[PDB]
DNA sequence: GGTTGGGGTTGG
DNA sequence: GGTTGGTGTGGTTGG
């Protein structure tokens, strides 16, 4: 139920250096 | 991981190292899907053409790690295996069809900043993310070419079926997908030997959670032009995963 | 050096 | 069928 939300990232409202490349690859 | 870069800390907190006891050794990647269950590639455990056959007591898992060989005092947690559940239809003889295994740990792992499970996809998630051109992320401590000191990451686009097919003589099935840049795309990157069992993950733009869509399974060389990495299709095997866990206990 | 390289993702 | 498809009695494996 808590899965896939990272303590250092999503839970802090911080992104990693490369996830934006993933998001942009969608439509 | 070829042509990747060093992971940031707590970027991949579901990453798991399958570690051999004697001689002491890294075998494979794996992923944490709950506090007592780990997912890996079957061929990490059982591959007769190489005379490979590991049992519960031959192995340990190491969770929460970043550095490849240093014991990370106060960060990593090591667990023993209680039971291995290799898919009954795994095919090691032909094409590694259903290259998947579950491992239950002897004790539950306490989550932290550095230890945390990934989500497994449902129908809708699968249908909206597993599409050609969409990029996912592959992680591991495997070979830097055809050995790193910190965990490597690379982002790679899903490739359409006919291109995957035309790229190899190996018989592809619906239990696998392939990923990687095409020759003309310019960017480069691939998984490699030692990375098997590690997750191919995608971040949902709907609920911002990371889902494991794939498991590093096989390839021909590493990062060759016109060749692509192959991945076990996690959603296609989801019914089996839920069946094993529901029956054997979380 | 250590279960371990060169504070740190953690003591001393 | 099964923790598992069907070329369904072995097979990359028991019953
Ligand atoms: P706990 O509180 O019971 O014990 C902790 C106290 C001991 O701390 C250390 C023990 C061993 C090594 C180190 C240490 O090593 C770093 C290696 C790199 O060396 P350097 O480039 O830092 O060399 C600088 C030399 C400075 O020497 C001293 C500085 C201060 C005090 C003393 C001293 O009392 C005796 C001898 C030398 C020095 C780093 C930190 C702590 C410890
Ligand atoms: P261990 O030693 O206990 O195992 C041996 C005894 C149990 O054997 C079997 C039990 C159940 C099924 C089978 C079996 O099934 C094959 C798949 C289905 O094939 P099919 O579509 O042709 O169906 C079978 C048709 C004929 O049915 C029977 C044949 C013989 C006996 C009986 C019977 O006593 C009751 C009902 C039908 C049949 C294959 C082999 C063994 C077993
Ligand atoms: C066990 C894993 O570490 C490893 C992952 C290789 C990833 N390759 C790329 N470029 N993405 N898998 C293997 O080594 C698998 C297991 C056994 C042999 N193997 C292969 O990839 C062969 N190179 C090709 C192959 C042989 C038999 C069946 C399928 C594929
Ligand atoms: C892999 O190794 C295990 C452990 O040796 C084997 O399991 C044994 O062999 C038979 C058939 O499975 C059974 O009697 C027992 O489960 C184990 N017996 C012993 C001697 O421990 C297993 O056979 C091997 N796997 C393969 C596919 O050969
Ligand atoms: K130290
Ligand atoms: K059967
Ligand atoms: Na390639």
């Amino acid at each position: 139920a808590d899965c896939g939300l990272r303590p250092l990232f999503e839970k802090k409202s911080l992104e990693d250096k490369t996830e934006r490349e993933l998001l942009e690859s969608y439509i | 991981i070829v042509e990747g870069s060093d992971a940031e800390i707590g970027m991949s907190p579901w990453q798991v190292m399958l570690f051999r006891k004697s001689p002491q050794e890294l075998l494979c990647g794996a992923s944490l899907i709950s506090d007592r269950w780990v997912l890996t590639a079957a061929h990490c455990l059982l591959y007769p053409p190489w005379d490979k056959n590991f049992t519960e007591n031959d192995l340990l898992v190491r969770i929460g790690k970043h550095s490849r060989t240093r014991y990370e005092r106060n960060i990593e947690k090591i667990s023993m295996l209680e039971k291995i559940y290799i898919h009954p239809r795994y095919n090691w003889r032909e094409n590694l069809d259903r290259d998947i295994a579950l491992m239950k740990l002897k004790k539950p792992v306490a989550f932290s900043d550095y230890i945390h499970p990934v989500c497994l996809p449902d129908r809708e998630t699968a249908a909206s993310l597993l599409q050609a051109g969409y990029k996912g992320r592959v992680t591991g401590w495997g070979n830097l070419k055809e050995q790193p000191s910190v965990l490597q990451v690379v982002n790679l686009p899903i490739v359409e079926r006919p291109v995957c097919k035309d790229s190899t003589r190996i018989r592809i099935t619906d239990n696998m997908f392939c990923a990687g840049y095409k020759p003309d795309e310019g960017k480069r990157g691939d998984a490699c030997e030692g990375d098997s069992g590690g997750p191919f993950v995608m971040k949902s733009p709907f609920n911002n959670r990371w889902y494991q869509m794939g498991i590093v399974s096989w390839g021909e060389g590493c990062d060759r032009d016109g060749k692509y990495g192959f991945y076990t299709h996690v959603f296609r095997l989801k019914k089996w995963i839920q069946k094993v866990i529901d029956q054997f206990g979380e």
